[PDB]
């Protein structure tokens, strides 16, 4: 239930934070999908986090490790 | 992109133009748009002009306010003394009816009225607010780390004091301006009596230069003892004092510090990658070259 | 030929004390208001106010304790609701509702009691004689 | 069938279904309740004479409710105050009462003031688009319709016009045209906005019944668990037929209700500005009220007047023998009733001196309502002065932005 | 009815503003008035004699006195009316002095006379309709409650018990004693505080007439002067006294205070008695001199490890599953003695209280200097544990301050305790110097000025200047105190090793909640309010509740004890009599006018109204003991079925009618 | 509290210095106005033996019984009770 922050100023729209998030990958890549909500979607060229109320993230670091030009900061402390 | 009228008083445009240039560039890089103020003048400088006549102080500050009122925009400032004049006259004339009346019948001779519809902000206050560009956005915009530099902050007096008249919180040991310098990557250091006046306010800079320079020299001694490599500041008065006054201290006394004095907007430009030539660091009395060697 | 007839109904524990304190401190004000002195303003029934206005009160004043300072824990909330409703009735029967007001005067506000007296007198003098006295006939 | 269902209902008994104004569902439900012993009596309206005479009736023989079938549009009476006065407030006996919107609001006002037992009373509510005074209906028919009034068989307000069925044919005139000419529904009925009594236990009407059942089915809305039980029992014992309502019918029912709300608002406007403003309204009120002969019919007929002795009878308020009575008489009713007036019109229509009691009282009520937010007659909410609250009182003083109660209260 | 009107001159205070002769002639011509007459001082013995003679001669039904305020002289003239063959309540005043003369003195005389005639007319109209009342007498339960176990609570409890009244002593904390138990030495006599108080604590603990209930709160209070139904919350102490253990069946006993439990407990938490400077286990006593030596368990911090029960062994005093028990107690009177706490001085940022290590406040200094404190009585610097040699005392810290942060009042004892602390440091650390930054030394009490002289003689430096700000040296942790020596006329920079702030005091935590439970109001200052600020500093406006100690305002231990004994005497007055008379202003329901709507029932704050059965009809019933005479219900009831005994609708409406009579 | 009490005053009246005060700090109340009610209570109380214009010549005894001798100075004027 952590909080992710995306630096819009250096986001290129690469979409490798959307493809690599394992909560996004739940809908289409799971047998009998449990939850179909998504943290990121690239609207107007930058990654927007729809997870406003910080309910779905799990601090995995797959998205921080994925962005090619580090731009996603993961906060492990309560918002 | 929030839009503000950019007041731009006397010292930044006419002595330290790199300050205003970096202000516009860095504010645009973060989500802020600084619009020129059309025919603004000296904010009647609170010391040297308020000491003479408070009524003409009110009238000139109100004229500066009604320019941006006609523009229908919020003032943005980069000077603590200009903040005092503009913001405080705005606040006083938003609540005192007989003073509104007096200023209005003075201004009616130039076809011009004050109604009190806009707000006044300091640029560092905007950089700190979270609705407008926040500390995180500043960190995002920073592209050159400026790491390994000890930087001493001078808050000034007219931005934060008196706390019964402002809204910035504690005046005894604020840390907000230290967070903006920490965002840039430079480590802000703490020195003795960090909230002391620089000595240039109230017209003392002109009336008694030795007295003002002694007040400044107390600060410079504390800052050198801490070990600063530059002094950030949010006021062109204080920058002028800390910059010229180092030369006047070197000549009137025998004290040598050679500590560069930079506005926070100039440091923000340096952090965001602007060039020293584009910042006009050659227009300062005190050479910035050692600090540039450290942070570049 | 005309002198305003203003009637006040002041509670015993803050408004009577405040009027007494003003008198003790020798605060002068015009002699136009006469008071009734009930225990709480919760005692003030609507029919008291309406009876005053139909007998010909040019103005009526009801003075009590501040909210949270009633001697009887909550008796002036009831009075406040009643007087809000009385303001509405006088507006809709076409009498001028500023002939009536309810002030909250503490036991130590003798100066404020004097100012209330002056302002009530001034307002009723501006308003003029009540219309009931001629509408009856 | 469950507290919110909207149904078509008609009587299994063909004679009950003929004599019903629509499908006879109000008379089948009342008959079933009586004969299965949910209730010990039934208070309904029957014609005592020509259809212009509506007489309330307590019925205990289940054989006499076929006489109660049919709706009398000239029945301008109010039932709940009769139950308090001559049936001991239904404190010992269960009743089932057929009631209009004003009769449901009066039930709730008297139950707030503890004068009847709504645990005992079952309210079958009917939709009401308005009622006409019997004598005014007679004059209407004699003059505007050009008919001898004794000829009329039935007469109803349907689609906003006044249909009468006499020997020879039937006729119709727009109720708005009649109301401009000085006839039509009562004044309070023109101002009324309680069109579908959703506070009752069942709401029956002819609105929203479309198609093959346009005159042989009653639109039922189940508004409570008690009504759901009555309806389910009647359907299971086979005294009543039930089919789920048509969605198009529900939609046009909503539209007609909304249009009736708008018409009520228009009449509220034109009447309340017709009374005047400022000292002109005081001369209207005072000159009208100087006519009162102190018959006390308004006090004895008002649902909200439940006091053993009225303060209008106390010698320190009203001088006992002075007949050109004071304005205090009507100020004491404005103070006590205007916060909860259900606009039943009984005070206006029972006044020997023709004083617009209901107009004055409703003009005050509407904005006591928009001031305090209290709608009379909807549920068990206590009256505004019977329940004062600390936080709300603080709130109204702070909203004035003032240190007293003097100004900045109205717009 | 036959009414007599007696108009006082008040010795020209009224005759110098109106025409008393004209008022008297108007009273004579008024209806119902049998005799009208005047006198210079109607409150004096010839004035009462005049009233009584008039009553006897003219067969007066009622008496109207046109004089000073009723709040001043109802009892006097009611007793004068009684002595004379009337009821006390056939009397009514017309305030024509404090509301006519003193406010219409200047340049307006016939206007004041007309106002006086109007007031006399309204008073006569009410009195012609007053009728007989008899005050209600209610029995008084022979117990008393004292909330607070400080010096003021203990003194009040001992006083009541030795007068013979059974007393409850409620203390929220596990021990009695209060702040004086935390004090080390006492000004101006320099006695040891615990030594002088331990005797009285033992008396309280042993007295058979005192029910000492420590670690207990007051959940709710209902009732009046007669019977207060007070509900107490017995918080889960976790440990059983010997009496409770024997009751529960453990013969071997309960807690004997051996200390094995706290010897084995592994949890360590700050001690609130030592202002947090010292550790204490989860099972603990504040100090070794606590009166009930019973070893509370702190359930917010206990981990239920069960080592304590094994250590306690066969005594079996520890019950780790204990819960908050509730008890309801009926008492006749109540004494409130809640004390005080130190104002939060970290809000004054210029004196770095929380941000600099070596800045402390005066109760922390008192614990540091006490020999039973966290140190061995050795004052050491918090920053490094070294002994200070220069100590500064910032007097007025947060006091006489109108900026909205501090308190606008003087805390009374902070000048005296700062002198005591300066003496203590100068005598305990050889060669140490005390600097007092002061702004009006206030040594007003007995021997206080001599104490001040002696401290200056021993060599404390007195610098008359309020401290401006404090800076901390980065390395030595020394504190640079900046102010001006106002008498010397120069700024100063005194560098001290330890800075002590003489902080202001404020009402204790929860005191406002408790005084709202009991119905007591607050002062401008925020302390509990007294009945009359001059002549009744103990009683409150709500009958049967009395104040004692710092809870009514800051005071030294001598003044606190005097106030506590005064409150005990006032609380004993009605208990010894056993009767008390209530004012007959009650609501009385007229049943054959009540309709039983029940709407008035919720308008009573005191729940005096209810619906009951009388003659088959459901009507309203007034508990005349619970009614207080406010009049809310009787101003509500639409049918006029509620009668207010001395302020009836016919009476008030007669007053209105008489005002509009011309 | 119910104990019979003797009130000895050397002067012909009770009241003391507060009877001489005109107004009182910190509330500015009139001193006689606030005290006169209490003077009347003392003068009327059945349990108080108010002995004005009287002194204490000698005291002997202890906690139990104090044999106090009073000097009733010659007032020169008789109260109604003494006259009767
Ligand atoms: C004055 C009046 C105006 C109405 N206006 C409308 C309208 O505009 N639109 C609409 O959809 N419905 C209106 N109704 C209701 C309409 O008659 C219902 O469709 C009808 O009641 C359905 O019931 P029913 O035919 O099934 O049973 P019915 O056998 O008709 O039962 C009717 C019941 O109503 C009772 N009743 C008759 N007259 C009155 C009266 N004056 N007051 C109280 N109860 C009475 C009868 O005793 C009987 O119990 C009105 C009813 C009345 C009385
Ligand atoms: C640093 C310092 C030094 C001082 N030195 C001296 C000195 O040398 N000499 C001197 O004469 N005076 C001195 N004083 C003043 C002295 O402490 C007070 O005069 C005295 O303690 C007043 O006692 P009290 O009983 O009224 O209040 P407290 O001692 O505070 O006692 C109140 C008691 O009531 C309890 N309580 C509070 N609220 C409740 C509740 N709701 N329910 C139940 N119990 C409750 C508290 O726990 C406490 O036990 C000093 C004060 C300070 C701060
Ligand atoms: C100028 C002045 C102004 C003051 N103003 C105020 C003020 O505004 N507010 C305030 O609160 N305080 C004020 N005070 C203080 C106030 O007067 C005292 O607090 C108060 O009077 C104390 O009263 P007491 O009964 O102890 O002594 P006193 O009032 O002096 O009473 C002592 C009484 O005992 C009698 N007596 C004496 N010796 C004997 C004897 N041997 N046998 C018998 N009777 C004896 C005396 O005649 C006298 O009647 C003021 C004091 C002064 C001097
Ligand atoms: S940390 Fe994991 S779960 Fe959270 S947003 Fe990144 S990839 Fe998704
Ligand atoms: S991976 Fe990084 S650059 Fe790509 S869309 Fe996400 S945040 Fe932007
Ligand atoms: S008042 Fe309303 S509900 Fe009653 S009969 Fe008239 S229109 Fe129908
Ligand atoms: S019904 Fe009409 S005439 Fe009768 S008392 Fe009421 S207002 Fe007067
Ligand atoms: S006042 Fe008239 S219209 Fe209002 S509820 Fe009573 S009877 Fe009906
Ligand atoms: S007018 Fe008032 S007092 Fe009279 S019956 Fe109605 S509610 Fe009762
Ligand atoms: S009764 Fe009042 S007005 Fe009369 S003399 Fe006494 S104090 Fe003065
Ligand atoms: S071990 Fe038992 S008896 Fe001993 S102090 Fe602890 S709880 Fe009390
Ligand atoms: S149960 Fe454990 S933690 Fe709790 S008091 Fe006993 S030993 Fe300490
Ligand atoms: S007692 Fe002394 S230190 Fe305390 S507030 Fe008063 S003047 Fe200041
Ligand atoms: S006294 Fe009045 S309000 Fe109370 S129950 Fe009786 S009628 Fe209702
Ligand atoms: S007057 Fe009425 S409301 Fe007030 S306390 Fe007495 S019974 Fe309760
Ligand atoms: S006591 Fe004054 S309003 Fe209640």
């Amino acid at each position: 239930a952590f909080a992710v922050h995306v630096n819009m100023e250096r986001c290129t729209g690469c979409n490798n934070c959307v493809v690599a998030c394992p909560v996004n990958a739940l809908e289409l890549n799971t047998v009998n999908p449990s939850s179909t909500d998504k943290i990121y979607k690239v609207i107007n060229g930058d990654a927007v986090i729809l997870d406003v109320k910080h309910e779905l993230c799990a601090g995995c670091g797959i998205c921080v490790d994925a962005c090619p030009y580090d731009v996603i900061q993961l906060s492990g402390q309560p918002p | 992109m929030h839009e503000y009228a950019f007041f731009l008083g006397c010292i930044a445009p006419n002595r330290y133009p790199g300050c205003e240039a970096s202000a516009i560039k860095t504010s645009e890089k973060v989500g802020i748009k600084l619009l020129p103020l059309k025919g603004a003048s000296c904010c009647p400088a609170p010391g040297a002009f308020g000491s003479i006549d408070l009524n003409v102080w009110y009238a000139m500050a109100a004229r500066n306010l009604v320019l941006a009122e006609e523009m229908k925009k919020d003032i943005a400032l980069i000077c603590n003394g200009c903040y005092k004049s503009i913001w405080e006259v705005n606040h006083i004339l938003k609540h005192n009816d007989e003073l509104r009346d007096n200023v209005n019948e003075v201004l009616a001779e130039i076809d011009m009225q004050f109604k009190g519809t806009i707000d006044v902000w300091h640029l560092a206050e905007l950089y700190y607010d979270d609705k407008v560009c926040g500390v995180q956005k500043i960190k995002d915009s920073v592209t050159t780390p400026l790491s390994g530099a000890k930087v001493a902050a001078h808050y000034g007096c007219h931005l934060m004091k008196p706390k019964k008249e402002r809204h910035f919180g504690d005046t005894e040991n604020p840390m907000w301006f230290e967070e903006l310098i920490g965002a840039l990557g430079a480590e802000p250091i703490q020195y003795r009596n960090k909230m002391q006046c620089c000595g240039a306010g109230g017209g003392v800079r002109g009336y008694d230069i030795v007295h003002a320079l002694d007040i400044t020299n107390e600060k410079l001694i504390n800052i050198q003892e801490a070990g600063a490599d530059a002094i950030t500041e949010l006021c062109p008065f204080c920058q002028l004092q800390f910059d010229r006054g180092q030369i006047e201290i070197k000549e009137k006394f025998g004290d040598v510090y050679n500590i560069p004095v930079l506005h926070y907007n100039e440091l923000l430009g340096l952090a965001q990658g602007m060039s020293p030539q584009d910042l006009a660091l050659d227009l300062h009395a005190i050479d910035c070259t050692p600090f540039l060697q450290k942070v570049l | 030929d005309w002198k305003p007839q203003i009637l006040a109904i002041i509670c015993n524990w803050c408004s009577y004390a405040g009027a007494d304190l003003a008198g003790g401190a020798r605060i002068q004000y015009p002699p136009t208001v006469r008071a009734i002195r009930v225990m709480c303003t919760g005692r003030v029934d609507m029919l008291f106010i309406l009876k005053a206005f139909v007998e010909g009160a040019d103005g009526v004043l009801v003075s009590g304790c501040h909210f949270g300072d009633c001697h009887y824990l909550e008796g002036n909330y009831k009075a406040a609701k009643r007087m809000f409703m009385i303001k509405n009735l006088l507006r809709n029967i076409g009498l001028d509702d500023r002939r009536f007001r309810m002030t909250f005067v503490s036991a130590s506000e003798g100066a404020k009691w004097g100012m209330v007296m002056e302002d009530v007198t001034n307002t009723i003098k501006e308003l003029g004689p009540s219309p009931i006295k001629e509408f009856k006939k | 069938a469950a507290k919110g269902d909207m149904l078509y209902a008609w009587a299994k008994d063909a004679e009950i279904q003929k004599k019903g104004e629509c499908g006879g569902a109000v008379t089948a439900l009342l008959k079933h309740a009586l004969e299965t012993k949910m209730v010990d009596a039934v208070v309904a309206i029957k014609k005592g004479k020509d259809l212009y005479d509506a007489v309330p009736t307590v019925i205990t023989n289940p054989e006499d409710i076929i006489q109660t079938a049919g709706s009398l549009h000239c029945g301008t009476l109010l039932i709940p105050k009769l139950i308090k006065k001559y049936l001991n407030g239904a404190k010992d006996m269960k009743l089932a009462v057929t009631c209009k919107g004003c009769d449901a609001m009066a039930f709730y006002e008297l139950a707030k003031r503890n004068q009847i037992n709504l645990d005992n009373i079952i309210m079958i509510g009917v939709n009401c688009g308005g009622s006409v005074s019997p004598v005014t209906a007679r004059k209407m028919i004699s003059n505007k319709f050009g008919v001898d009034p004794d000829t009329v068989h039935k007469e109803e307000i349907d689609k906003g016009q006044f249909i009468i069925e006499y020997e020879g044919g039937h006729k119709g005139i727009k109720i708005d045209e009649l109301e401009e000419e000085g006839y039509g529904r009562r004044s309070n009925c023109r101002r009324c906005k309680m069109k579908i009594p959703r506070q009752a236990d069942i709401a029956a009407g002819n609105w929203g019944v479309i198609g093959d059942k346009a005159g042989k089915a009653t639109f039922l809305e189940i508004c409570s668990e008690k009504g759901a039980n009555l309806v389910n029992s009647a359907q299971s014992k086979g005294a009543l037929e039930i089919s789920p309502a048509d969605p198009k019918g529900i939609d046009i029912r909503a539209k007609v209700e909304k249009a009736m709300f708008n018409l009520g608002d228009e009449w509220r406007h034109r009447d309340f500005e017709g009374m005047g403003k400022g000292k002109d309204r005081l001369k209207l009120m005072m000159s009208e009220s100087s006519k009162c002969i102190k018959c006390y019919a308004c006090v004895e007929a008002c649902p909200i007047c439940y006091c053993i002795e009225c303060s209008t009878k106390k010698p320190w308020y009203i001088a006992p023998g002075v007949l050109p009575t004071s304005f205090m008489f009507h100020l004491i009713r404005f103070a006590h009733v205007s916060d909860s007036c259900i606009n039943c019109g009984q005070c206006e229509e029972l006044c020997p001196m023709e004083i617009p009691n209901a107009l004055f009282m409703h003009s005050q009520q509407v904005e006591i309502e928009k001031m305090f937010g209290h709608i009379p007659g909807q549920d068990m909410t206590p009256p505004i002065h019977a329940f004062v609250e600390e936080k709300a009182e603080r709130a109204r003083l702070d909203a004035t932005g003032t240190d007293s109660i003097y100004t900045n209260i109205f717009t | 009815p036959r009414i007599g009107v007696f108009v006082c001159h008040c010795g020209t205070n009224i005759a110098g503003s109106m025409s008393i002769d004209d008022v008297v002639n108007y009273a004579k011509t008024l209806p119902y008035v049998a005799v009208a007459d005047q006198y210079q001082y109607m409150c004096s013995t010839p004035g009462q004699k005049k009233i009584d003679d008039a009553i006897k001669e003219y067969n007066l039904t009622g008496v109207v006195v046109a004089a000073c305020s009723p709040r001043l002289h109802e009892p006097t003239f009611r007793t004068a009316t009684k002595e004379g063959g009337l009821n006390p309540f056939r009397f009514e005043m017309a305030n024509i002095r404090e509301q006519n003369s003193w406010v219409h003195m200047h340049g307006m005389w016939d206007e004041a006379t007309q106002k006086a005639k109007d007031q006399v007319r309204m008073a006569v109209a009410k009195a012609a309709k007053l009728e007989d009342l008899v005050p209600k007498s209610v029995p008084v339960e022979k117990t008393a409650m004292v909330v607070g176990g400080g010096v003021a609570g203990m003194q009040a409890a001992l006083d009541l018990a030795s007068a013979g009244i059974k007393t409850y002593l409620i203390e929220r904390t596990p021990t009695i004693g209060g702040r004086m138990s935390q004090l080390d030495k006492t000004f101006p006599t320099l006695d040891c505080s615990q030594c002088i108080l331990t005797p009285k604590m033992v008396d309280v603990g042993r007295h058979p007439n005192i029910e000492m209930m420590t670690y207990t709160e007051v959940e709710k209070v209902e009732g009046y002067i007669g019977n207060f139904d007070v509900t107490l919350r017995k918080k889960a102490r976790g440990v059983l006294t010997p009496t409770e253990a024997t009751a529960k069946g453990i013969v071997g006993g309960g807690c004997n205070g051996c200390g094995d439990c706290s010897a084995v407990c592994p949890v360590i938490k700050p001690n609130p008695f030592e202002m947090g400077m010292a550790p204490r286990k989860a099972i603990y006593i504040y100090h070794a001199q606590v009166m009930p030596l019973i070893y509370t368990v702190d359930f917010d911090s206990c981990v239920k490890c069960g080592l304590c029960v094994e250590a306690c062994g066969d005594k079996k005093a520890i019950d780790l599953e204990m819960q908050d028990e509730f008890i309801t107690v009926k008492v006749g009177t109540a004494v409130l003695a809640t004390g005080y706490e130190l104002f939060p001085i970290e809000n004054k940022r210029e004196w770095g209280y929380k941000q600099f290590d070596n800045v402390i406040n005066a109760l922390e200094f008192e614990r540091l200097i006490c020999a039973s404190g966290p140190t061995g009585g050795h004052l050491v610097r918090p920053s490094d544990g070294k002994t200070p040699m220069k100590v500064g005392f910032v007097l007025c810290a947060g006091s006489r301050d109108n900026t909205g942060i501090g308190k606008p009042y003087c805390s009374r004892f902070c000048c005296m305790y700062s002198l005591k602390h300066a003496h203590q440091i100068m005598e305990k650390i050889p060669g140490a110097v005390a600097y007092l930054f002061y702004m009006d030394i206030r040594s007003f009490g007995k021997m206080y000025e001599e104490f001040y002289y002696r401290i200056q003689h021993e060599g404390a430096k007195f610098i008359r200047g309020r401290v401006a700000n404090v800076l901390e040296d980065k390395e030595t942790k020394n504190l640079h105190v900046f102010t001006e020596d106002t008498l010397l006329g120069r700024p100063v920079d005194v560098e001290v090793d330890l800075l002590v702030l003489a902080a202001a005091v404020q009402p204790n935590e929860g005191a406002n909640e408790l005084r709202k439970k009991f119905g007591v109001s607050a002062s401008q200052d925020g302390w509990m309010l007294e009945a009359h600020p001059k002549l009744n500093p103990c009683g409150t406006t709500t009958a049967g509740v009395f104040l004692a100690g710092v809870c009514q305002g800051p005071k030294d231990i001598p003044d606190t004890v005097a106030q506590a004994e005064g409150a005990a005497s006032a609380a004993s007055i009605p208990i010894h009599m056993g009767e008390v008379e209530l004012e007959p202003y009650f609501a009385m329901c007229i049943d054959e006018l009540c309709a039983g709507c029940g709407m008035c029932v919720n308008l009573c704050p005191y729940s005096a109204l209810s619906l009951g059965e009388k003659n088959g009809r459901t009507v309203m019933v007034v508990t005349e003991a619970k009614c207080k005479g406010c009049g809310t219900c009787g101003g509500f009831c639409p049918g006029g079925a509620i009668k207010m005994q001395h302020f009836t609708t016919p009476q008030i409406v007669a007053q209105i009618d008489a005002f509009f009579a011309g």
